[PDB]
RNA sequence: GAGUCUAGCUUCAGUUGUUAUCUGAUUGGUAUUGCAUGCCCUGAGUACGUAAGGAAAAGGAAAGGUUAACCGCUAUUUAAACAAAAAA
RNA sequence: CGGCGGCUGUUGACGGUCCAAAGGUAGGAAAAUCCUUGUCGGGUAAUUAUCGUCGUGCGUGAAAGUUGGUCCGACUCUUCACAUGUCGUUUAU
RNA sequence: UUUUUUUUUUUUUUUUUUUUUUUUUUUU
């Protein structure tokens, strides 16, 4: 090519809002579909920035509709997705979590590199509010109003900034034009804990961090270890 | 029809469609005459309308539910089965004329 | 749309005869239906029929009424009639663009 | 709109059936109502007297036909009218008429504001 | 030295065609028209002419046709269907 | 086993004369042939295109294959009917 | 919500609309 070309071309043209993508519509669509369920499995991808920026549309999408609990909307939620374990993944673990996100559960992180066999921008599509995330995500729900509160006792020019905004969530005492000083009374129970419903034995578990753990020592690889493949296969030439 | 003139006119027919906007908002009738049908749509908003009067109503749900703005029961309607063809020159893929495919198969 | 004069078609005039005095309707069309035979004529009818009696009442009764009057003539099993209620007009929405000649009879 | 070799029917009592177009002052296939045009007259009744080649001007037409208020008009066919030294050949006019006739032939129709 | 808005030049066709004397306190002293198809109306049944017959100065308007512009209305086609509650 | 015609007189059955083995038979006939508009009739707002017919305008010509009842048709042409962006005049995905 | 004529509007200005260029700098 010139280089000249495409600013000549260019001159004049909208921008399209959706990516296109080979194949037909109905194949477009599968494809978005199944890396949906892919990227709801694996908790970050690695993607081009193209595609990381298209993806993102439906990957909000389906945490929105998914928060309803209502018959309508759970249609819709089993109306963009394949395999059980993303159903039961998105029902069970991503559900609780954005309890408290009004939006915006997901981020594109670009890399600034390019594809050794193809030379094509890298980007990385993962979930906010994660393990092992990237970066670390803000507080919401009763945490920001904690966290904002801490700003203003921590200094003058916060105290000066958050004055107007803490009024609303109601951090400064009316009574008498200060900021309260009890941050736990503001304190009330979120849907992601348990309701109230109102031992001696050897066999119980043991606490730890992420689930807890038996008392009994099993042979057994990690969920990720024990299932290999070749990865790839070499194809001998003909000649 | 002429202020002028004094010239009224008195025209009859059945709802066929409502056109719901804001201002530009208009109702279209259909009705008979010695065998021949004639359609007028006139505007909601007119200060030419002397007189508007129902003779004869439907209510019923039936009527509610065209009267409603629905929304997609599922997003299925994204699949675009129309485009679904082949093309005249294209290599032949199965048993499939020039043309759109079918999905029973 | 018919550019000279056609054969003598009696059932056709029976059958515009017959409904604009019984069903009364608002959008009511015919054709002779070439797709039975092309060297066959005045045997088979095809059209769209819509008036308000079908107002409040389900297919099954629509039809029934069309084929009680078409029996009284003897040309129950010869047309392919259309129809639908004032009201869903729409749903005829692709079957008035369509071409519609006009005989002498 | 109407084009050239068109088939309409007649609205007068005379007894013709139907015509087709000859000629029109239009380029593009727009005809509207109102609009003088000649017609040939293919079929006729065994106690017609229509001429060979009789003038008329278009009455009803198929196609909406836009209001100076922002109304539209519409038919389900389209007819005319014969003229003779300015006046209608016959003496009725079958079904209603569009106020867009600046002739005074719409007088002798039935329901003008139908 | 630098930012903005601009003078001059340039621009479809084409031209050089404008103002003596000067209301005595008496309602004051040229003024944005270059241009042009057809049919209808006022002027007008007037000028003209035994009769038949039948003009102009000016303006006003309904078709057809060309160029350009635009999406307020109509027609064709087509897309979208998601975050008001700090109890969320 | 190549082919088969002149003058002249009354629309003209008939009469004169030259030549020759014999002197186009019948049928078809504006033609796979003359002429790229022969008269009249049917179709269309227009038909010289095409069918029917007349048999003169030039002319073809019988086991050289002529004519043709019925049946038949990947053979020219006239004409009727449905849909149709072929179109005036071009749009959207 | 977008495009288009099949819809709508104009048929005026030409010292006008518009524009890439401040020029007393006679040897950068």
């Amino acid at each position: 090519g010139w280089s000249k070309v495409v600013n000549f071309l260019n001159k004049g043209v909208q921008r399209r809002p959706h990516r296109r993508l080979p194949g037909q519509p109905h194949h477009q669509w599968n494809m978005l579909k199944t890396q949906l369920d892919q990227l709801v499995r694996s908790d970050r991808l690695e993607l081009t920035l193209p595609r990381a920026h298209e993806l993102q549309q439906y990957a909000e999408e389906l945490v929105h509709f998914a928060k309803q609990n209502t018959p309508e909307s759970s249609l819709i939620v089993e109306s963009m997705i394949f395999t059980p374990a993303a159903r039961r993944k998105l029902f069970h673990e991503l559900c609780p979590l954005y309890a408290n996100r009004p939006f915006f559960y997901t981020r594109v992180v670009n890399q600034h590199r390019l594809r050794m066999r193809d030379a094509a921008p890298m980007a990385y599509l993962e979930f906010v509010d994660r393990p092992g995330e990237i970066r670390p995500a803000r507080p919401v729900g009763f945490e920001r109003k904690q966290a904002i509160w801490e700003e203003m006792q921590a200094t003058r020019r916060g105290r000066r900034q958050w004055w107007n905004h803490a009024k609303k969530l109601g951090l400064i005492d009316e009574e008498t034009g200060d900021v309260i000083s009890d941050i736990n009374a503001l304190r009330r129970p979120s849907a992601a804990e348990w309701e109230e419903s109102d031992s001696p034995s050897p066999y119980k578990m043991v606490a730890a961090p992420k689930r807890a753990l038996e008392p009994f020592f099993v042979d057994l690889p990690p969920p990720t270890e024990r299932y290999r493949k070749q990865r790839y296969v070499f194809k001998r030439f003909r000649p | 029809l002429s202020r002028s003139q004094q010239t009224f006119a008195t025209f009859q027919g059945y709802c066929v469609e409502v056109r719901k906007k804001r201002l530009n908002s208009s109702f279209v009738l259909r009705n008979s005459y010695e065998g021949i049908g004639v359609e007028q749509r006139i505007p909601l908003y007119s200060p030419r309308i002397i007189s508007l009067k129902v003779v004869s109503s439907c209510a019923s749900p039936t009527q509610d539910f065209l009267l409603e703005r629905h929304k997609p029961l599922t997003r299925d309607y994204r699949y675009k089965w129309k485009y679904n063809f082949r093309g005249r020159w294209s290599r032949r893929i199965g048993k499939h004329k020039p043309g759109i495919r079918s999905v029973e198969k | 749309a018919h550019k000279f004069a056609a054969p003598p078609c009696p059932n056709l005039l029976l059958l515009r005869k017959t409904i604009h005095q019984r069903l009364q309707p608002i959008l009511f069309f015919l054709k002779n239906d070439v797709t039975m035979g092309n060297y066959v004529y005045d045997q088979h009818f095809k059209g769209v029929l819509c008036s308000p009696l079908f107002e409040g009442k389900s297919y099954k009764e629509i039809y029934a009424m069309v084929d009680r009057v078409l029996e009284d003539i003897g040309l129950s099993g010869r047309v392919k009639l259309y129809c639908e209620p004032p009201s869903l007009l729409h749903k005829m929405k692709y079957h008035v663009r369509k071409h519609w000649p006009l005989e002498k009879g | 709109g109407l084009w050239r070799q068109s088939i309409v029917r007649c609205a007068d009592n005379t007894g013709v059936i139907k015509a087709c177009i000859i000629g029109i002052r239009n380029k593009y296939g727009t005809g509207k109502i109102g609009a003088r045009i000649r017609v040939s007259v293919r079929d006729k009744t065994p106690e017609c007297t229509a001429p060979k080649m009789p003038k008329g001007v278009i009455v009803r037409r198929r196609k909406e036909t836009r209001r100076k208020d922002g109304s539209y008009i519409k038919f389900d066919e389209n007819a005319f009218v014969i003229i003779q030294k300015n006046k209608a050949r016959g003496t009725k006019i079958k079904g209603p008429v569009p106020m867009e006739i600046r002739h005074n032939c719409k007088t002798l129709a039935r329901w003008i504001f139908a």
